[PDB]
């Protein structure tokens, strides 16, 4: 757990710059050789900077590090959507005794295109229905920014019982995914004319519908 | 270097967690190999390392529960952590670690054996200047100081990380059900198929389609966790047979589930 103090969040617009500070003490940052790491959902952590200022293999010159005494700074210029990530600083603590990481900073890159969600609704399988259960699955992809709201309907009634919805998770591309599950008895599935998943994103709604008369 | 962590996905509380890191790739240097973890929602935490001389170093907060060893012949480094609790649930990464005591000279001092024009005898000094005024032709003619030792640590290359859950709940293999949207979207240019990976413990599962033959247009979603404590996730593909390959290492189970479009209705 965190030792070096970093801002929990920073933002900058596309093509612009942002700085992340990393505040320690004489026992860590003050002894120098600060490093920085980038963590993006799909990937292993990636070393960006070491020795306060040196760029690691494959790291472009728009990532720069500096240090003054007990504070180190990472600056990212020419911001791109692909730079959205959690950034962590680190250093040796009391030399070879220990190493300490910072508290981490989430970078948001402003000015990206709005992207509405793609919605797929799957009815229960025959196999699940044979166990007298029915799960409806609503899969929501490729949306930006990363905030949706999901409503379930049956024959025009809003349903909330036995709905489970995930948080939005940042994809391979700065866009987001989420899923929502409606758990029914096979009895309840067969007793309605239709079920819908209604997904709202930035004021716009996409609705998909499945009908027991047409499915499973 | 490539690093691969191996070990259990689920460990009983109060037992010993044991992981292995296997290093592969075209060469190796003097890097130590170490372990870092990250709990969900939390910062990175150092565990420890072992260097090429066999020196171990541990996070002092965990030293009493940790043992890091290596086996050069198998290109493997191991970590054991005793008496685990749910607070030890995390992603565990092994990593190559640069660990180096540097000899540093102060500002303004030279360290090479180029003593300057007309000068000699600077070579046995750590850090020197010829600044008195004239030539320096003896070690005692230079301003000199012993180098200061300064210690550098950083992580060079990281593994992908292995998820470890510390829980008293039982390993539970998933129920895998085939999904198809065609009975709903009526689209015949494209078909959207999927698999529901229902009710399992612990994370993770791996999903492929057609044994890796179908990769483009696959989207495997993050699991939901119910209050019951079992996970479900789904994988979809937009498109011949189609089969999802679901592996759950924790249960030694693999299901290859045929996914037929099933566009019709049987009344
Ligand atoms: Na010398």
């Amino acid at each position: 757990m965190g030792c070096v103090a970093q801002p929990s969040s920073v933002s900058g617009s596309l093509g612009q710059r942002v700085s992340i500070t990393c505040s320690g003490s004489s026992s860590n940052v003050g002894n120098g050789y600060v490093s920085w790491y980038q963590l993006i959902p799909g990937s292993a952590p990636r070393t960006l900077i070491y020795g306060d200022t040196s760029r690691a293999s494959g790291v472009p010159d728009r990532f720069s590090g500096s240090r003054s005494g007990n504070t180190a700074t990472l600056t990212i210029s020419s911001l791109q959507a692909e730079d959205e990530a959690d950034y962590f600083c680190a250093s040796a603590e009391d030399s070879s005794s220990n190493a300490v990481f910072g508290s981490g900073t989430t970078l948001t890159v402003l000015g990206q295109p709005k992207s509405p969600p793609s919605v797929t609704l799957f009815p229960p399988s025959t196999e699940e229905l044979n166990g007298n259960k029915a799960t409806l699955v609503c899969l929501i992809s490729d949306f930006y920014p990363g905030s949706v709201t999901v409503v379930w309907k049956a024959d025009g009634s809003t349903i909330t019982r036995n709905v489970e919805t995930t948080r939005a998770s940042k994809q391979s591309n700065s866009k987001y995914a989420a899923s929502s599950y409606l758990s029914l008895t096979s009895s309840d599935w067969k007793s309605k004319g239709s079920y819908s998943c209604e997904v709202t994103h930035e004021g716009s709604t996409v609705t998909k519908t499945v009908k027991p008369s047409e499915c499973s | 270097v490539q690093l691969r962590e191996s070990g259990p996905s689920l460990v009983k509380p109060s037992q010993t967690l044991s992981l292995t890191c296997t290093a592969s790739g075209s060469s190796l240097s003097d890097e130590a190999v170490g372990w870092v973890r990250q709990a969900p929602g939390k910062s990175l935490e150092w565990l420890g390392s072992i260097d090429t001389g066999g020196n171990t170093g541990y996070n002092p907060n965990l030293k009493t529960r940790l043992s890091i060893t290596k086996d050069n012949s198998k290109s493997q480094v191991s970590l054991s952590m005793s008496s685990v609790t749910p607070e030890d649930s995390a992603t565990y990464f092994c990593a190559t670690v640069h660990q180096e005591t540097h000899q540093t000279c102060p500002d303004g001092y030279n360290s090479g054996d180029d003593c300057g024009r007309g000068n000699w005898d600077c070579g046995t000094l750590d850090c020197w200047r010829c600044d008195w005024g004239g030539f320096c032709r003896a070690s005692t003619d230079y301003r000199s100081v012993t180098a200061t030792y300064t210690y550098e640590w950083y992580i060079d290359t990281w593994g992908q990380g292995l998820l470890v859950t510390v829980s008293s709940a039982s390993t539970t293999a998933p129920k895998v059900y085939p999904l198809s949207s065609c009975c709903g979207d009526k689209s015949s240019s494209t078909v959207t198929l999927g698999c529901l990976v229902s009710s399992y413990m612990p994370e993770p599962v791996t999903v492929t389609w057609n044994s890796g033959a179908l990769k483009s247009g696959v989207h495997t979603f993050p699991a939901v966790l119910q209050s019951s404590g079992l996970y479900s996730l789904s994988s979809m593909v937009t498109v011949q047979t189609f089969t999802c390959n679901v592996a759950h290492p924790a249960s030694s189970t693999k299901v290859d589930k045929a996914v037929d479009p099933r566009c019709g209705k049987h009344h």
